[PDB]
RNA sequence: UUUUUU
């Protein structure tokens, strides 16, 4: 699990899968978008 | 002893209180028989300047008309406090003498609710510096209406804040109207402290009724059974008043509808130019409409003159396209309803990806703005129907849109 | 002692000074009037300044840039003598000794000019003229690259690349309302504060609205004038015409000056609405007179080869559904020689800058590139050719965003 | 007014 700090997926968490590749549960639909490192903390 | 007063009060308790010492007439003989004591009377209303340099106090029974109970103001007491037209006067009166058909002002109490010294000295409108709109003035009610929703959507979709320059835009029947009444109703709430005034153009005599029945503040009104004329010279009162009272550092809010009506009538009372524009426009008579949207503005020295004014399109006369986008050039806030959404009985129905408002930025926080920033990616692929039914179903589900956007997470 | 540096203190300082020489009444107008005849009664010099406006009876006036160059209080008369001695022509900023006016007379006088656009008076006597100077294509580049990594440096860095800007160009920012124009003319001037500092850079804003002049003065290092849209079109056009006027001068001193210009379409209209009427009325509503004048205003903007230029950026609108304005764009993208178009549907995704790559574009932009930097933009062009509208910004965005400066991105196509 | 705007 991973948490998004910056850009609109700011104060999200989600998973990363494999840059890293998160996706972020918004609404009812998920956005799957990569990250760098920094722009992105562990959970 | 005030005129108005006794104008407000029941026939019934004005022929009692006759008695103790037409209507109109009842009044006149009540105030010269106080007069005859000795006691003061006293009168009051917004000036208007003449040509000749003398004005008059008119009255707000008269939507600021000339009426038979304006009060006459020297040129002398318009020097002395340097007053101008929409500047609200009140005063000790005085019953015409002979050879005279109005009441005068023997001398001036309040100058705009403020000592009239202070009058004197004061920074005009056309000094104060201009900026973009800083204080958000929040829509949204939080008491999980279901009128609320209107409030909500609008502002994820186009903030409003004090001396915002905007227009609620759409065909006939789509909403704009209700919307604006919706807006009111907010502004009463969430805002008490501003300065309210609903300006009715050319529109339908019914609605004025429902919205001085409906809005806790001030209705102006003009109805389609007016003239043009009439339409401008009230309009102009209207703003100058906004003006004044910006320069006594309020937050004026007008709700406009409609401002397409307002424009089409300075077409008709301007001077030909011989040139006239696509849809039937003078080539000069942009200008002053222009004026009065741009009054609207945010003012640093203090106070603010917000303008949210309707506008028609699709009407099939051209004329309107050209003075939409004439105003959207002038403005910085749209919130645009559909038709097409308003036609499958969707409310609100507003056309999500066409609104929006310009530097919003200065209106939100840092993750609200994030939050609708997101908002507005999911929803722009969706139809104009699809768009609105999937928001008001999510935003019904929540209270607030803080709530809602902690959903979002 | 100079008038407009005592028009500038504030009155405190004024009224300090005044009393070491009862002000607290009168006002700030008659304060500085007080002083400065004080001061002549000494004996000492009295100066001041502003830009000459010559009118029909031969005399001029010198106006100041606080009343916009419009007629002011503290106007200087100058002499028709005056102005046949140093061939004076309206636009010349002017600087001299000056004294009050005398009984019967209304204005301070102009008695000996020390300066004729910042340069001695004799030169300006012997000198070629804006309308001799001999025509060229931009030859120096005006990069507009901060380099700095910037976030906003993006707008600089995609302009770059896709519309070259030189000394002396012509250009139109074009767009439909709320796409972004503005905000790019302001980029634009910030680059230039930063990477030309040796540029006159002056802003003309014309038919617009009033937050923009104050978010423009406090944030360009340069001049402004505005005429908001609270102002008629025949004030707009008189403006207008006083800042072009000055431009010509200054590059009759060799100066590289900078006109960004928003909005040159609300120019054209003022235009219209004041002039003549021909019996003959284009499409959209346009007198078939009526562009001549504006034309003439974007034509201005030229490079000179005997040295200096004439750069105009400036704003024009189209899809605004009134026929009128694709009528004064498309007549001015035929006088003009760069055109950096914004999408409306570009910046309806939030997708800034919102710029539609494949309508932009500079004439003759191998005289503002190198040969290796043209072949660079060539072949990007080509790739982004088949992309959408929206796809091509996101795309280059995405790509330019990885580097700091262009030449990086360039070294990392390869 | 028509034409032009279309
Ligand atoms: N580079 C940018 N970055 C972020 N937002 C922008 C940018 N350019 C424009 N905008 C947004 O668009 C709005 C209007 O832009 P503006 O430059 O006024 O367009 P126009 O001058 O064509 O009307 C601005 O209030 C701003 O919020
Ligand atoms: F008919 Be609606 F009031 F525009
Ligand atoms: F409304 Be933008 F300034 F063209
Ligand atoms: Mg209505
Ligand atoms: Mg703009």
């Amino acid at each position: 699990m991973v948490r998004v700090n910056d850009g609109p997926f700011a104060d999200f968490n989600g998973v990363v899968e494999e840059r890293l590749k998160v996706s972020v549960s918004i609404f009812g639909r998920a956005t799957p978008v990569e990250l760098d490192f920094s722009q992105v903390e562990k959970a | 002893m005030n005129l108005t007063e006794l104008k407000n009060t029941p026939v019934s308790e004005l022929i009692t209180l006759g008695e103790n010492m037409r209507k109109q007439d009842i009044i006149f003989a009540i105030l010269k028989q106080h007069a005859k004591s000795g006691e003061d009377i006293f009168g009051d209303g917004v000036l208007e300047i003449l040509q000749d340099g003398f004005g008059f106090l008119r009255s707000a029974d008269s939507s600021y008309l000339a009426g038979p109970d304006d009060i006459y103001v020297s040129p002398s007491q318009i020097r002395r406090f340097n007053l101008r037209t929409g500047d609200t006067i009140s005063g000790k009166i005085r019953p015409p003498k002979e050879g005279e058909r109005y009441f005068a002002l023997l001398k001036v109490n309040e100058v705009n609710f403020d000592k009239p010294e202070n009058a004197r000295n004061k920074i005009l409108f056309e000094n104060l510096t201009p900026l973009h709109a800083n204080s958000r003035l929040r829509m949204e009610r939080g008491n999980g209406s279901t009128e609320d929703l209107t409030a909500r959507v609008l502002d994820l979709a186009s903030p409003i804040g004090r001396g915002q320059r905007g227009l609620i835009v759409a065909p006939p029947k789509a909403g704009k109207t209700m919307l604006l009444q919706n807006i009111a109703q907010s502004i009463a709430y969430n805002h008490p402290d501003c300065v309210l005034m609903v300006l009715l153009i050319d529109e339908r005599p019914e609605e004025v009724t429902e919205m001085q029945r409906l809005v806790k503040g001030e209705v102006v009104a003009s109805t389609f059974d007016e003239p043009a004329s009439r339409h401008v010279q009230v309009a102009e009162m209207v703003i100058e008043k906004a003006k004044r009272l910006v320069e006594h550092k309020k937050d004026v809010i007008i709700l406009l509808d409609s401002i397409t009506r307002l424009a089409r009538a300075y077409n008709t009372v301007v001077p030909a130019s011989g040139k006239v524009l696509t849809g039937g426009v003078d080539a000069n008579a942009l200008h002053r409409p222009k004026r009065f949207f741009g009054a609207a503005r945010n003012v640093e020295e203090g106070g603010s003159l917000t303008i949210i004014a309707t506008a028609l399109i699709d009407t099939g006369s051209k004329m309107d396209e050209v003075i939409y986008e004439e105003f959207k050039g002038t403005g910085n806030m749209e919130l645009h309803l559909s038709r097409k959404i308003a036609e499958k009985r969707v409310f609100p129905a507003i056309d999500y990806n066409r609104s929006g408002t310009r530097k919003e930025e200065l209106l939100t926080t840092q993750e609200e703005l994030q939050k609708m920033w997101i908002l507005r990616k999911i929803i722009h692929p969706m139809g104009e129907i699809d768009a609105m039914e999937f928001l008001i179903n999510k935003l019904a589900m929540t209270k607030t849109n803080d709530d809602f956007f902690e959903m979002m997470k």
